[PDB]
RNA sequence: UCUGGUGACUAUAGCAAGGAGGUCACACCUGUUCCCAUGCCGAACACAGAAGUUAAGGUCUUUAGCGACGAUGGUAGCCAACUUACGUUCCGCUAGAGUAGAACGUUGCCAGGC
RNA sequence: CUGGGGCGGUCGCCUCCUAAAAGGUAACGGAGGCGCUCAAAGGUUCCCUAGAAUGGUUGGAAAUCAUUCAUAGAGUGUAA
RNA sequence: UUAUUGGAGGUAGAGCACUGUUUGGACGAGGCCGAAUUCAGACAAACUCCGAAUGCCAAUUAAUU
């Protein structure tokens, strides 16, 4: 249910998926977070599906942070018609994520409790993740 | 000193640019020899097609 | 508060660094007061074990070749994937 | 029955530099074609009605800087 | 508290805008004139090279004289006229710095016009 | 916006054609053009 | 020599502070008779004064708090190869932007009185 | 013309993106315009230079302002 | 075709100084709580304070052809 209030163009060009994450590779809000290791497109439906599965097992006992927001909308032609007729209507919103990019961030809860909550939200995401903690050395 | 360049690989399936440089060196067919003087102008040409010729002091 | 470095040779190719980073070495640089720009290399386990006493900021005794200078950690390029350091910056505290 | 409304486009106007730096040109030769003042005129260089830079004396072209963030093209009589 | 503005500052700006399509060049040198709140100075400068070859002021020892605060300009113009007459007294571009053409400058400008300075 | 033909008094040739707004200036336009044959800035008048 | 007048160089030449002036010259100030002015006000512009004043502009000092200028060392990308194919891999080439250290309170030309 | 034809929609000119740092470059690819206006919106000389928040029209929290910032944030007959 | 030198240009990257999008702090604006300036951190074919490698235009002497 996450989408921009308004956009200049309703038709993009599909964000490229190559190289490593540009920025946001360190946890700065919570103490633990989920770091991606593969490149894929994250839709809003999956983002809200993993957040609902995390708060449900947390029983409102901590703060959750989302470091990703669908900024690019993608179109899709329905009822598989003949090719060549122009672009289709907007279907949904996605967000490109490259290896080394933090997805979620939890705080104010047991270290072992955040390790189980993040594992439940990793089963609703189509990318290999890894549990990491705030680094300082 | 002197240099002895020899064409060990063929130019079939090679980019036009490389083909022109090989003809500028003086090489004709495969396994062709050519003796020239060592200098920065010749070095550059040999560095462009170093994976097609064999250079050896002489 | 001690560390032994090795003056690195000039003009290092990508392969060289890769091989140097493949073992237990990490390219570093030294510059500050009463000193010029010198490129050296230290050990990863020897650096992390000698950076837990002074912590983030702390005077250290680096053995740049055949001399001892008091420097600190100014900057350090870290790699999120496989948590390994790649570059360290030493600034003369003097 | 999907329709379209984006199949219109104007022709391309060959813009950009027409003479290289250090090349000999004759009076009246065009040196640059742009839409505005991308490059200001230097010595022996006039501006046309369509902001076209042309030479007035036969010599060599010279692209230099004018100010700190503005370029300029001039021509010298010296052969 | 409305603040005042410098008079030389604005003048300089205007002068720079008028010096965008006017400059001296040996044969046709520029006659720059500097008018202060006491005396007035004038000198023929060659922008092409960047060296002066003339000088005339109202604070000169052979010009200083209790006048009507406008007659000096006339003398100043006639003073440099003779100096410019010695060598290079043909076509010359008159520069009005950044002030108006009406006033003391006008008198100094016409002073050389009646002297023979073909300008 | 209609066409305008500045007539001459001596030339007798329409070598000067311009445009104008009838709703704006409904009066006859009178300018001083130059007839080569007469070689003198004469006062032309719109027909 | 000095301050001025007019130029050349990319703000290393800017802004901010904290200072000292100076009256050679500048400025400031006094008017509205005089040419000449406000879409009106002599604010500005202009002309006549120029008694007083450094208070302000201001010239010379001090400071890197801004701003601009930024060594090196690394790597992002990339050229050419090789490999398996290329969300690559490895070997050569050129090596960025961000950032550290640092440098910076400008140098020059010409005319005059001084 | 046409991812068979039909139906629909288009057919000339102008600006940008696609276009891979010269120029050029396709698709029933993605966005907008034009079929004029102006006797001053022309020529020449001369002179000028937004938004925030406090003596409150119970207040549209922007009357035509005082002077700070303007630092150009505007403005340009018209789309870019 | 190399070598040497000069130049034109805004792509890959990167960046948030403008335009738009966005997240947590932070915003007051009414006899009771809602239009915010900063702090930190993200995104862009029709964003740019920046900016390569290649290619392109040319000039000179050299060297091969």
């Amino acid at each position: 249910m996450l989408l921009p209030k308004r956009v200049k163009y309703r038709r993009q060009h599909r964000p490229k998926t190559t190289g490593r994450s540009k920025g946001g590779n360190y946890v700065t809000f919570g103490e633990f977070g989920l770091q991606a290791t593969t490149t894929s497109w994250i839709t809003s439906r999956q983002i809200e599906s993993a957040r609902i599965a995390m708060t449900r097992y947390m029983k409102r006992g901590g703060k959750v942070w989302i470091k990703i927001f669908p900024h690019t909308p993608y179109t899709k032609k329905p009822l598989e018609v003949r090719m060549g007729a122009g672009k289709g209507a907007v279907e949904g919103w996605i967000a490109v994520v490259k290896p080394g990019r933090i997805l979620f961030e939890v705080a104010g809860v047991s270290e072992e409790v955040a390790r189980e909550a993040l594992r439940l939200a990793s089963h609703k995401l189509p990318v290999k993740t890894k549990f990491v903690k705030r680094e300082e050395l | 000193a002197k240099l002895q360049i020899t064409l060990t690989r063929s130019v079939i399936g090679r980019p036009e640019t490389q083909r022109k440089t090989v003809e500028a060196l003086g090489l004709k067919k495969t396994n062709s020899s050519v003796v020239v003087e060592d200098n920065p102008a010749i070095r550059g040409q040999i560095n462009k097609v170093k994976h097609l010729v064999t250079v050896e002091e002489k | 508060a001690s560390l032994k470095s090795i003056i690195r040779q000039g003009k290092q190719t990508r392969s060289d660094l890769k091989q140097l980073r493949k073992s237990g070495k990490v390219p570093a640089v030294v510059y500050g007061y009463g000193t010029k720009n010198v490129s050296v290399k230290v050990d990863e386990v020897e650096f992390i074990k000698v950076i837990r006493e002074v912590g983030r900021n702390g005077v250290i005794e680096l053995g740049v070749g055949s001399k001892t200078i008091k420097v600190m950690v100014a900057d350090y390029q870290f790699d999120p994937l496989k948590n390994q350091i790649t570059h360290i910056d030493f600034l003369a505290i003097n | 029955v999907s329709s379209t409304k984006n199949g219109r486009d104007s022709e391309s106007k060959r813009l950009g530099a027409k003479r290289a730096d250090g090349q000999f040109v004759t009076g009246g030769s065009i040196l640059y074609r742009q839409r505005g003042t991308k490059i200001y005129p230097g010595e022996n260089v006039g501006r046309g009605g369509d902001d076209t830079l042309f030479a007035k004396i036969d010599g060599v072209v010279k692209f230099e800087r004018k100010g700190r963030d503005k370029k300029q093209v001039s021509v010298y009589a010296v052969a | 508290m409305i603040s005042k503005i410098d008079k030389n500052k604005v003048r300089l700006k205007r002068h720079a805008r008028v010096r965008t399509n006017l400059s001296g060049t040996a044969e046709k040198p520029r006659l720059n004139v500097y008018r202060s709140n006491k005396h007035i100075y004038a000198q023929i400068i060659d922008d092409n090279k960047g060296v002066t070859l003339a000088q005339a002021s109202s604070k000169d020892s052979d010009i200083a004289t209790t006048a009507t605060k406008v007659e000096l300009a006339t003398k100043v113009g006639e003073a440099i006229a003779k100096k410019a007459a010695d060598k290079g007294i043909k076509e010359i571009v008159f520069d009005r710095g950044g002030y108006l053409y009406h006033g003391r400058v006008k008198a100094l400008a016409e002073a050389a016009r009646e002297s023979g300075l073909e300008f | 916006r209609v066409n305008v033909t500045l007539a001459c008094t001596e030339c007798g040739d329409r070598n000067y054609i311009t445009t104008k707004n009838k709703r704006n200036n409904p009066e006859r336009i009178e300018m001083k053009k130059y007839c080569p044959r007469l070689n003198k800035y004469t006062l032309h008048r719109e027909t």
